[PDB]
C-alpha cells in the first residue's frame, strides 16, 4: 500500500507572524482641539442659563418685596 | 541519553521534537506573561490566553494520549507518531494565534 504520514500538498498557505498594532489617527493636538472645543460650548450654554436663572431670581425677590407690607 | 549512547533519531522524529519543542515554548511563555499579570493586577489576560492554552493541551491529548505529563519522548526518538489529522488542527491554531497575542 501507500504511506499514511501527514504532510499534505506543500505550504499550508501563508501565515502571518509579525506584529500589528495600527490605526489611531484622531490624535494630533486636535484631540485637545475637540475637547477644549466642548468646553467652549459648555461655558457658552451655561452662561446663558445662569443669566436666565438670575432673571428668575430678581422676579422672585420681586414677589417677596411686593408681599412685605 | 542519545548523545551518551551514540544514536541519532530519524529525521521525522527530530522534526516532531522541534515542533512540540517550540509549541511547549509557546506554553511556558504565555503562562509566564499572563501569570505575571495576574500576580500584579489585571485579572483578565490570564483568562483570555489560558483559553488558548487549553487548546494547546487539546493538542497534547491527541498526541501523547494524555493531558500534560504524558512523555511522548524517548531516547532514540519519539514514539507513537501523530494521529491522522493532527497537523490540520496545529495549522489552524497557529493561524490566528498571531491575532490573539497581538490582542
Amino acid at each position: 500500500k501507500v504511506k499514511q504520514d501527514m504532510p499534505p500538498v506543500g505550504g499550508y498557505g501563508p501565515i502571518d507572524y509579525k506584529r500589528n498594532l495600527p490605526r489611531r489617527g484622531l490624535s494630533g493636538y486636535s484631540m485637545f482641539a475637540v475637547g477644549i472645543g466642548a468646553l467652549l460650548f459648555g461655558y457658552w450654554s451655561m452662561m446663558r442659563w445662569n443669566r436666565e436663572r438670575r432673571r428668575l431670581q430678581i422676579e422672585d425677590f420681586e414677589a417677596r418685596i411686593a408681599l412685605m407690607p | 541519553v542519545e548523545k551518551l549512547l551514540n544514536i541519532q533519531p530519524p529525521p521525522r522524529a527530530q522534526w516532531i521534537r522541534v515542533l512540540f519543542g517550540e509549541i511547549t515554548r509557546l506554553l511556558n511563555h504565555i503562562m509566564a506573561v499572563t501569570t505575571h499579570a495576574l500576580d500584579i493586577g489585571a485579572m483578565t489576560p490570564f483568562f483570555w490566553m489560558f483559553e488558548e492554552r487549553e487548546k494547546m493541551f487539546e493538542f497534547y491529548e491527541r498526541v501523547s494520549g494524555a493531558r500534560m505529563h504524558a512523555a511522548y519522548v524517548r531516547p532514540g526518538g519519539v514514539h507513537q507518531d501523530l494521529p491522522l489529522g493532527l497537523m490540520d488542527d496545529i495549522y489552524e491554531f497557529s493561524k490566528n494565534f498571531s491575532l490573539r497575542i497581538d490582542e
